[PDB]
RNA sequence: GCGUACACGGUGGAUGCCCUGGCAGUCAGAGGCGAUGAAGGACGUGCUAAUCUGCGAUAAGCGUCGGUAAGGUGAUAUGAACCGUUAUAACCGGCGAUUUCCGAAUGGGGAAACCCAGUGUGUUUCGACACACUAUCAUUAACUGAAUCCAUAGGUUAAUGAGGCGAACCGGGGGAACUGAAACAUCUAAGUACCCCGAGGAAAAGAAAUCAACCGAGAUUCCCCCAGUAGCGGCGAGCGAACGGGGAGCAGCCCAGAGCCUGAAUCAGUGUGUGUGUUAGUGGAAGCGUCUGGAAAGGCGCGCGAUACAGGGUGACAGCCCCGUACACAAAAAUGCACAUGCUGUGAGCUCGAUGAGUAGGGCGGGACACGUGGUAUCCUGUCUGAAUAUGGGGGGACCAUCCUCCAAGGCUAAAUACUCCUGACUGACCGAUAGUGAACCAGUACCGUGAGGGAAAGGCGAAAAGAACCCCGGCGAGGGGAGUGAAAAAGAACCUGAAACCGUGUACGUUUAUAUUCUGUAGCAAGGUUAACCGAAUAGGGGAGCCGAAGGGAAACCGAAGUUGCAGGGUAU
């Protein structure tokens, strides 16, 4: 998890992080507004993943 | 490290449970321990129509300090102290009073 | 708008007295130094 | 006066003014008051010498002072000191000697009822606190030369 | 046997409720409540509530024969001040 | 209708238990931070109604390396929902990335958390998004550069200082009224508060042209005595020295120009390895039975460990309940303290020379010099004049003689030293919510004054919420009663123990520390004692520059005395 995505090229990291922040964030916010997503650890894991992927692309390259 | 952890057999030295043995289920962050069938309480829980209310008075277990319960070993049948030692590649707890191996 | 003109934070800071009074006010620790 | 070493049947002679001088209650009271106050008050060497001589003489007359040729433990273990004290039936005693012994000091460290201190660091409070005092001939002569 | 019924922190003047209760002091509970039914005083409602609660407690826990129940010890005490509040107490038994 | 006393009540907190609180000290670092945006705020970030704390749209966090790792996901303060459980759950530490807006706040405006922008680059699209820059003063360097050829003023660029705050110390320049002589003159208050500058954490100064004079001490820096002596003041209140004499430390300097032999020790910067700390942690001793008691940690009996009976708490008082302590160990990477270690610049010692020349001094005009030249003074002016130089000067009682100093107009010198806004640890013949901090509590909060400023009161359920399930009355409320938990509910969330004052019922009856002076006792020694400051694994012991008595008295012709220092006690002088 922490190191599985480290070796991948920057292009796929950019693609996955942009797709996640564009789709999963909207899905989770709409679910929370509508009362869905009874389990909240999805928010934690997705926020941590997006933060970790965005932490790269600045010091790595 | 904690001298008492999961899957450990203990006997309550005092507190209305003298001489009775049990297995520790969970330990609270404040130092409390949970052992099945040593201290049963009569919590007057408030009935609620949702959340699958158990019904009536719930006979659950309360939380008691770890200090009030000692560790039990089957080698001699009497509670004894425990220290920590270094094994070939790890550190493990070893009882006292002839150093029974866990 | 008179309150902003008179007791405005920038207006007070424009003078040395404003800086010293706000510094000692913070030293005291009031939640609102001026308003 | 003359004292018995109780270990070799050897009699040792000491200055009369030290172990044979009259007990001055006022001097001892003043010294203990000054010690408690300091625990700023003027302190004089002559006052200290008089107080120590008076208390030593009183203890000798009360048979509260007993001397040995040497007091030590072969190994730095408190059990050795405890058993040695039990052999003589001594529980509340003040061990006083000259050069500090590492083994004896280590053994007596935990013992609340037994205290170990150097000859130069002797104070009346330690002498009065414990029922009896165990010293050594070397310590006795060291104290005698200190008091002159 | 004895029956107790009391109300805490009643928002009424203590002296007024004491005077109202003095009217029914030393009187049968049934007669007291019958007389208090038509009473127009504000404390009339409070005394009616306390007496009905007393008889309800008696019949639920104590024995029967609540009609012969008698008023024994009725009083009011001054309460905390925030119009001073009052505490009403009624002890009733047939004997 | 009331009173004489008792029991129950309610606003009620005298008393007592301490605390997640303050206050006074001791030992150490730090003794400043930042344009690479200091300090502090505004708003957000939890499954959130709210708070502390962390963080900043990558938001109660992320990448790396170590310790631990089976419970944790921070708590208040529960619930829902999660991962993994022997190394990719979670926690601590170092190294890195981000870090919204205001805030010196720095692109401009402006009303603090607000608005409006421009330039260049990337955009795999050029709607629009991300990044860097875009203020002022001063200095250095480079390129351009009018009057005026060059050079300057001016312009562009690279670099450096400052945009502010911070408790105290240092020097310099000004600086008050209150002030005692019952007011007041010379004065004290006071050079205190206050205003400014410089930058140091310590500062300045720091090594004699020093004082007496015919003997003498020899850097600067602080300290008790001399000493409240002289001296100063309607000699009254009051102020107030040293030459000189002892402790901390005592290191001096250099170049000031010429060379000789020279990269000969030292300095600042930069690698290597050694040892100890900072920066997560590891191990680490030992007990039962009866009785009592809600529960033992109360005590009775016999045991074990103790380098550890320091301490914390655990149903009442614990060495053997544990956490801990003594003690022995521990760092992947970062970091201070001293070493041998390679290198870049300074760079040893020897001899020969001057001794910092418009300089000392002098003339006409002030400053504060208690005193306006009067009994009268120091750095100098606006300007001029004007010394031999070490063989000479300052000079010293001026002098002859004799004596100290400099070798005359460069500054450097950490040492012994004042203080804590803040950081780390320890202690309290210090206090206990009307005390202690204003604030032990969501306290510099509420609140008041449109600002300065002032400023509160408000804590204790139960060891364990295990919070009175349930049933009934009641209005589906509030409130109460049975039952039950709970040691106790004469412990019930309006919850620590709980006296009355006030009001009702029934019961028996009638209607100022501190500086001196004197006297008291007591204790050492003795013509002696105390030693000051300081040293001192430390009130031990040393250490009398320093105080008085003193085989002395007396007229140094002559004859031949027992006082001091501590303790407690009192009166007096402010």
């Amino acid at each position: 998890m922490k190191a599985k995505e480290l070796r991948e090229k920057s292009v796929e990291e950019l693609n996955t992080e942009l797709l996640n922040l564009l789709r999963e964030q909207f899905n989770l916010r709409m679910q929370a507004a509508s009362g869905q997503l009874q389990q909240s650890h999805l928010l934690k894991q997705v926020r941590r993943d997006v933060a970790r992927v965005k932490t790269l692309l600045n010091e790595k390259a | 490290a904690a001298k008492i952890r999961r899957d450990d057999e203990v006997i309550v030295l005092t507190g209305k449970d003298k001489g009775k043995r049990g297995k520790v289920k969970n330990v609270l962050s404040s130092g409390k321990v949970i052992v099945e069938g040593i201290n049963l309480v009569k919590k007057h829980q408030k009935p609620v129509p949702a959340l699958n209310q158990p019904g009536g008075i719930v006979e659950k277990e309360a939380a008691i300090q770890v200090s009030n319960v000692a560790i039990f070993n089957a080698a001699t049948g009497k509670a004894d102290r425990v220290g920590f030692r270094f094994e070939d590649g790890k550190k493990v707890r070893f009882f006292k009073s002839n150093s029974e191996t866990i | 708008l008179k309150r902003n003109r008179s007791h405005g934070f920038r207006a007070r800071m424009a003078t040395k007295n404003g800086r010293q009074v706000l510094a000692r006010r913070r030293a005291k620790g009031r939640a609102r130094l001026t308003v | 006066m003359e004292l018995v070493l109780k270990d070799a049947q050897s009699a040792l002679t000491v200055s009369e003014t030290t172990f044979g001088r009259d007990f001055n209650e006022a001097l001892v009271h003043q010294v203990v008051v000054a010690y408690a106050a300091g625990a700023s008050q003027k302190v004089n060497k002559k006052m200290y010498r008089g107080a120590l001589k008076s208390i030593l003489s009183e203890l000798v007359r009360q048979d509260r002072l007993i001397v040995v040729e040497k007091f030590s433990v072969e190994a730095p273990k408190t059990k050795l000191l405890a058993q040695k004290l039990k052999d003589m039936a001594l529980e509340d005693v003040l061990i006083i000697t000259g050069e500090l012994d590492e083994n004896l000091f280590l053994a007596a460290r935990n013992l609340h009822k037994v205290d170990v201190r150097d000859a130069t660091g002797i104070d009346p409070v330690s002498l009065i606190a414990f029922d009896k005092v165990v010293m050594t001939a070397d310590a006795v002569k060291q104290v005698e030369e200190m008091l002159a | 046997m004895e029956t107790i019924a009391k109300h805490r922190h009643a928002r009424s003047s203590a002296q007024k409720v004491r005077l109202v209760a003095d009217l029914i002091r030393g009187k049968k509970v049934s007669q007291a409540l019958d007389i208090l039914t038509y009473t127009n005083k504000k404390a009339a409602v409070l005394v009616k509530k306390v007496l009905e609660s007393a008889i309800a407690n008696a019949e639920h826990n104590d024995g029967a024969d609540i009609d012969d129940l008698k008023v024994t010890k009725i009083f009011v005490d001054e309460g905390p001040s925030m119009k001073r509040t009052s505490h009403i107490t009624v002890v009733v038994s047939d004997r």
